[PDB]
RNA sequence: GGUUGGCCUCGGAUAGCCGGUCCCCCGCCGGGGUCCGGUGCGGAGUGCCCUUCGUCCUGGGAAACGGGGCGCGGCCGGAGAGGCGGCCGCCCCCUCGCCCGUCACGCACCGCACGUUCGUGGGGAACCUGGCGCUAAACCAUUCGUAGACGACCUGCUUC
RNA sequence: UGGGCCACUUUUGGUAAGCAGAACUGGCGCUGCGGGAUGAACCGAACGCCGGGUUAAGGCGCCCGAUGCCGACGCUCAUCA
């Protein structure tokens, strides 16, 4: 597939999706996860905080503006987790790197486009129902992310303008139903050679 | 967006200058032919209400008078000065109507 | 919620294994995981079948649990399910994926002509019903 | 019918896809599951692999090329093979005309796009 | 055109670089010219993988197409006119080459001869 | 008039962890994730179709800047589509990640 | 140097979902409750939409209320990276294209690869060609001392 | 050559030691290769230059070849798993 692969975020287990999107953005095909901060995390909230306090705590005590450097952004976080499951340090790796776009939120170049899903990855199908995890979203703003209240309010009026274009989709889907009613008499001899073949039902 | 007032000082101007003695001034001369012109006052209109629909935050850019001052400086100094306290459609007429 | 539940005489649709695509009726139930089932008429004979492969159906047979065969048969070809299923929309919707594998490449092209034509008629009755429902001019 | 070389003798009904009585290669095609009955069809007996065997003309009593062949670029479609492809596809045509939309079967190209695959259609 | 050998059979080599000594990139005192290598934790020498690899009789060449040049033909050094009447009747798979201190003049002779012998030289353009 | 190959893309080499064997090459066909669906291709020919700065002779055309390095796929490599193929000269580590034409050659359908 | 059709978007739940409708309430569209359907999702991404051999005679059907003109002019929407999308008036043509038929033709290049797209691709100089536009700064040198190891930095230099 | 060292098991001194001293076999030294991320000695296997096939030990989320099996049955929630 040549066009860019957009991943929704939402869901999604963090290290499950970095799985797929790693081995996927090697094999080319630019790949765009919007919606970084809907992330989910397996375990309760607190423990996965620690372990991230724990990464805050790993810096180079002689200099730490050389050290590990700790984005706080769940966009950030989520390219980093793909970051450490690319070989990084050779130019495969830094090529296949760039071929990865992610984002907070869905900016609009794709707000305007269908999001695939990945099953494998998915929160519902990889958890079990009675097991405690954690949003990325929640998990940087209490880290350092500053930036949660304005996407909060920009995914916000986005889902309002969805709404609309979903307004919209029903009206025309319910006018061509219509439509398909009102002519049948020239329609059923090429409906049947459409229902022989599959399609149809 | 950024809306400059037409008659900007000649003290303001040197500030975006390295060398006013070899320059020609030059600076912002286009721009407020806008402010005369009927087709630049209805681009500066529609800057002003989609900076009044757009944004949350703004500023008002002032510069001080140096030739008020006992310094051999006679080049001002900009910066921009939140203006608090209020809807963004009032705070846009508040700044409008003072500037200049 | 909970409509169809695992029971005596429950018909269950195979979705995977040795007998994908099969229909078949739940004798008994053993150890949570397996099932004893039976299909008579749907040539799958008695044995445990786990229920990870069925997928419940709406129909359910009246025999005794664990009952032998000839019952099961005789419960099943009475208020045949042959026929109910099979003629029910989710097994005529089964037919459909199957002949649509099946289609051969001049078939293909068939139905590309019939379903270029199919849309052409649709696309401008749709525009038809668009104009012809815009004329609104009531306060 | 197939050649004595191996050779496929296929035709495309030269009026309908522009491929005239021309061999290609068993392996180099793709078999697809429509017929029709030819059955009670006289194809010529000269029709053989020396008749479709390509021709050359150079080059006679010359060895160092400085003045070029200027002509024989045009390879001759001979008044002969019109006249074989003319009485195969007439008889072949109203065959064709039979079965409905077989003509416009013939007449489109095969081709793959963004959704199907090889492995999976069947032909 | 030129002088067609008795056979022509595809040669094969089992190794086209060539061998050199172990540091002789790191060195200008150190020549390419192969040295094996005595040291006692030498790494190329005990054969570690990624290592310059040590020369040895499994890339010995096949017996029929050794010291065969690259057209069906085997060298041997001429240096007049006798030692080209030696090749008369062999003629189809060894070449006479020219050695580089023969002089233009007698060299010339040289060429003439084994043009009318059908003896195929390697450089029979070599001082003109 | 239509694309005629199926669109395959170079992954790798054949490899254990710490050695690799260029001769032969690993595929990802799109569209095959299963060994049994690679035995349509188990024999198809494989191109690796690029381009260069000097022109080179085409066949049936005149010379452009298009190269080939000509190949076939040999069989499958596990358990998930994943064929390795054999080509005429080992394809360059450029190549990995890109695109590599099946040619619907020599079938046996 | 890549690539070899597009998908222009609800929010989501998962011990539940989706669609449609009659009566209430929100300055003639939205929200509630009834009712009706579908749910191994068929209003289906295991999906949908385009579909290319081209023309000339020649009818039947779809349409006739139409299309295509980078043709013009205007309006509206989009700000999270809007770099985009939509709607009207004018002017050119023709019943052309879409399905099924009639009719014959085209290099039919004598079995053969890198063919077929994006694409009028991106980047760098250069010629010719018309129309509309503009005529600047930076650094050095010199001053300053709010600065300073040197660089750097803060300053001034024909007019009221 | 007459400095040895290590591992299974047996074994002496010592609280013990990556300590000191013995017995047997194997190894490293003198030895590269696959695995144990890394490693003289562990596991597999010992080596001329190559092509095809198949394995060992070990593995098959991604790094990283291979489970992208509709794998089977349970157990387990850890605010230092
Ligand atoms: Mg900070
Ligand atoms: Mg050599
Ligand atoms: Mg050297
Ligand atoms: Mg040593
Ligand atoms: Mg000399
Ligand atoms: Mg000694
Ligand atoms: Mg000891
Ligand atoms: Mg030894
Ligand atoms: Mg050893
Ligand atoms: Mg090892
Ligand atoms: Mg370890
Ligand atoms: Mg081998
Ligand atoms: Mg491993
Ligand atoms: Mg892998």
């Amino acid at each position: 597939e040549v066009q860019v692969l957009v991943l929704d975020g939402r869901g999604h287990l963090l290290g499950r999706l970095a799985a797929i999107v790693a081995k996927q953005v090697l094999l080319g095909r630019k790949v765009v996860v919007v919606r970084c901060e809907g992330i989910n995390i397996s375990g309760n909230f607190y423990r996965n905080k620690l372990k991230y306090l724990a990464f805050l705590r790993k810096r180079m005590n002689t200099n730490p503006s050389r050290g590990p450097y700790h984005f706080r952004a769940p966009s950030r976080i989520f390219w980093r987790t793909v970051r450490g499951m690319l070989p990084h340090k050779t130019k495969r790796g830094q090529a296949a790197l760039d071929r990865l776009k992610v984002f907070d939120g869905i900016p609009p170049p794709y707000d305007k486009k269908k999001r695939m899903v990945v099953p494998a990855a998915l929160k519902v199908v990889r958890l079990k129902p009675t097991r405690k995890f954690a949003y990325l979203g929640r998990l940087a703003h209490e880290v350092g992310w500053k930036y949660q209240a304005v996407t909060a309010t920009l995914e916000e009026k986005r889902k309002e303008k969805a709404k609309i274009h979903y307004r919209k989709k029903k009206q025309l889907m319910r006018l061509r139903k219509q439509a398909e009613k009102n002519v049948e008499k020239k329609i059923d001899k090429y409906t049947e050679v459409l229902k022989t073949h599959g399609l149809l039902v | 967006k950024t809306v400059f007032a037409e008659h900007i000082s000649d003290e303001c101007k040197r500030r975006f200058y390295k060398n006013w003695h070899k320059s020609k001034k030059k600076a912002f001369t286009k721009y407020c032919k806008k402010w005369q012109d009927e087709d630049g006052k209805k681009q500066l209109e529609k800057d002003f209400s989609s900076m009044k629909k757009y944004c949350q935050v703004i500023r008002v850019i002032a510069h001080t008078q140096m030739r008020l001052l006992p310094l051999r400086q006679k080049k001002a100094h900009l910066m921009e000065i939140q203006v608090n306290g209020g809807t963004v459609a009032e705070k846009l007429d508040w700044a409008r109507e003072r500037l200049e | 919620v909970f409509r169809r539940f695992v029971e005596v005489g429950r018909v269950a649709y195979v979705s995977f294994g040795p007998h994908a695509g099969k229909l078949v009726a739940i004798v008994d139930v053993i150890d949570q995981n397996r099932a004893l089932v039976d299909g008579p008429c749907t040539q799958v004979r008695r044995q445990a079948m786990p229920f990870k492969c069925m997928q419940l159906t709406d129909f359910i047979l009246k025999f005794p649990h664990s009952a032998h065969q000839k019952y099961v048969r005789q419960a099943w070809q009475k208020a045949d399910i042959n026929t109910k299923w099979a003629a029910t929309r989710w097994a005529k919707k089964i037919e459909a994926r199957e002949r649509k594998a099946k289609m051969t490449d001049f078939d293909r092209f068939k139905v590309m002509k019939a379903k270029k034509m199919r849309n052409r008629i649709i696309k401008n009755e749709v525009k038809k019903l668009q104009k012809a429902a815009l004329l609104k001019a009531s306060p | 019918k197939q050649l004595a070389s191996g050779l496929l003798l296929v035709t495309g009904p030269l009026v309908l896809n522009r491929v005239p009585l021309r061999r290609t290669h068993q392996k180099f095609v793709i078999a697809t599951s429509t017929k029709i009955d030819i059955s009670n069809v006289k194809i010529p007996k000269h029709l053989t692999d020396a008749y479709f065997k390509k021709k050359k003309l150079r080059k006679p009593r010359h060895q160092e090329g400085e003045i070029f062949d200027t002509e024989k670029e045009k390879y001759e479609i001979t008044e002969q093979r019109k006249i074989d492809q003319k009485a195969v596809d007439s008889q072949i045509l109203p065959k064709i005309k039979a079965i409905p939309q077989l003509q416009g079967y013939l007449r489109s190209v095969f081709a793959l796009t963004n959704g199907i695959y090889p492995h999976k259609l069947v032909f | 055109a030129a002088l067609r050998p008795l056979v022509k059979p595809k040669i094969v080599k089992k190794r086209t670089k060539k061998f050199i000594r172990h540091q002789s990139d790191r060195y200008v005192k150190i020549k390419r010219n192969w040295r094996k290598p005595r040291g006692i934790d030498n790494r190329v020498r005990r054969r570690f993988k990624g290592q310059i690899l040590m020369p040895n009789i499994g890339y010995g060449s096949n017996k029929k197409t050794k010291h065969m040049l690259p057209s069906g033909f085997r060298k041997f050094l001429v240096h007049n006119v006798k030692e080209l009447e030696v090749l008369l009747m062999c003629n189809k798979s060894y070449c006479a080459e020219i050695a580089h201190n023969v002089s233009s003049k007698n060299r010339k002779a040289i060429v003439e001869r084994a043009a009318q012998l059908a003896i195929r030289v390697t450089n029979p353009n070599a001082r003109l | 008039s239509g694309r005629l190959w199926s669109k395959a893309i170079f992954a790798g080499y054949k490899r254990g962890l710490r050695n690799q064997r260029e001769h032969t090459a690993l595929l990802k066909i799109e569209g095959v994730y299963a060994r049994d669906e690679t035995e349509f291709y188990l024999g198809k020919r494989c191109a690796y179709v690029y381009k260069a700065k000097n022109n080179t002779v085409t066949p049936g055309g005149k010379p452009n800047k298009t190269r080939v390095i000509w190949g076939k796929v040999t069989r499958a490599h596990g358990n998930s589509g994943m064929v390795r193929a054999k080509f005429r000269s080992n394809l360059p580590a450029k190549a990995i990640g890109h695109r590599i034409r099946v040619m619907l050659y020599p079938s046996r359908i």
